[PDB]
């Protein structure tokens, strides 16, 4: 989600 | 030898783009300054772009790529190529199985941008 | 020397992907056996993927990348690099102006796929 | 209601062009007579033309546009417009997220050609 | 009636793309705030992209398309269509002769971008 650091 | 680690010029924007060629879902982690900066994930057997991102190389310039499938890290091959002393490519291939085509996740880092 | 022309193994699928880093609109043409097989157009100064596609090298295996801005051919730089004797990259850089950064249109061809 | 499905005159050449306006990589598939006839892909937030192609509507004239982002289908809006009873546009917009701008992939079909 | 003139939201980025379907060389002028902001020229009988660009609607938002073929003004048809109250198309067709197909230069303006 953001932690992770999921990016497109 | 260590693979998937590149020293870029510090505080420089670069692009990172990952393609998938495997029946297993690819997870690509891009680290800058030894910290996760971007994470891609997707599945394709047709070279689909599972992620593309512009990042900053930070104060150290150290960029590292990791690839894993279902928690299992893939074996990496990598190299850097520079054209006309200006255009830089940092190339990564990865292998998650036994056929050794090393295209299961392909990661291209390019700089400078703009 | 001639730039942007690559001999691939015949009848092989390959990916081709174009990035844009210029204020001018980039037009990227991928020819297979001297016939246009893919066209990407777009303007970006942030490494946008103005196109990615999977093509077949055909019976000739001849692949050519052309880049033009406002109808004027850009100057090209290119090379091929092979990792662990299996993973192939064909790389193309292009310059549309006077800064000589050669990232105005960046094309990456990779094979094998699947 | 169904969106992205258009009945063209049979056996007529038509153009199809895809634009991208999203951080996610767009995948546009064009089906003629329920068979995949073209596939465009790219990532841009600046309206890059990730694909353009001339297709034939075939004996059925049925053309369908599909858009997906890393495997997830986008929600589609569509309509057809005819100017001076001769010039046809088949328009498609798509949303891949939550902001509802419906420009993430924009597909324009136009006919007749030549 | 006046054709090819559209009032966009002020200070809004929009894409403009032109296709050609005529043996005559098409000249497309895109005016913003009554000043020429882009000019495309090219010749195709196969719907080829002769130009694409991102522009800003400016303080007035007034965008005008003009098409000429070797000094001869083309007659224009145009309309604007809004899908799901968000996605905008400004469509222009042009006729340079007598066959009344109005595809000789096709211009598609779309917004918003990003
Ligand atoms: C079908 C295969 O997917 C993997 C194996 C599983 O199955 C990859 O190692 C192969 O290269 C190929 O893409
Ligand atoms: C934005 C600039 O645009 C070009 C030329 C015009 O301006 C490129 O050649 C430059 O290197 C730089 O990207
Ligand atoms: C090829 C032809 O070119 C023109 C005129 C000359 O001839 C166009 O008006 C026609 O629509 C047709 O495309
Ligand atoms: C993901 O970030 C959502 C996405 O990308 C934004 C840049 C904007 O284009 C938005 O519309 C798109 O859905
Ligand atoms: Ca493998
Ligand atoms: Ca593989
Ligand atoms: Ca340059
Ligand atoms: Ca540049
Ligand atoms: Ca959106
Ligand atoms: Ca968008
Ligand atoms: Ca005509
Ligand atoms: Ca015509």
């Amino acid at each position: 989600k953001k932690c992770k650091l999921c990016l497109k | 030898a260590t693979q998937g680690v590149f020293t870029l010029p510090a505080n420089t924007r670069f692009g990172v783009t990952a393609f998938a060629n495997s029946s297993g879902t690819q997870t690509v982690n891009v680290l800058v300054n030894n910290e996760t900066a971007a994470t891609f994930s997707g599945q394709s057997t047709n070279n689909a772009v599972i992620g593309t991102q512009v990042l900053n190389s930070g104060s150290s310039g150290k960029v590292q790529v990791q690839v894993s499938v279902n928690g299992r890290p893939s074996d990496l091959v990598s190299a850097q190529v520079i054209l006309t002393n200006e255009l830089n490519f940092a190339l990564v291939g990865s292998e998650d199985g036994t056929d050794n085509d090393y295209n299961d996740a392909v990661v291209v880092i390019n700089w400078p941008l703009g």
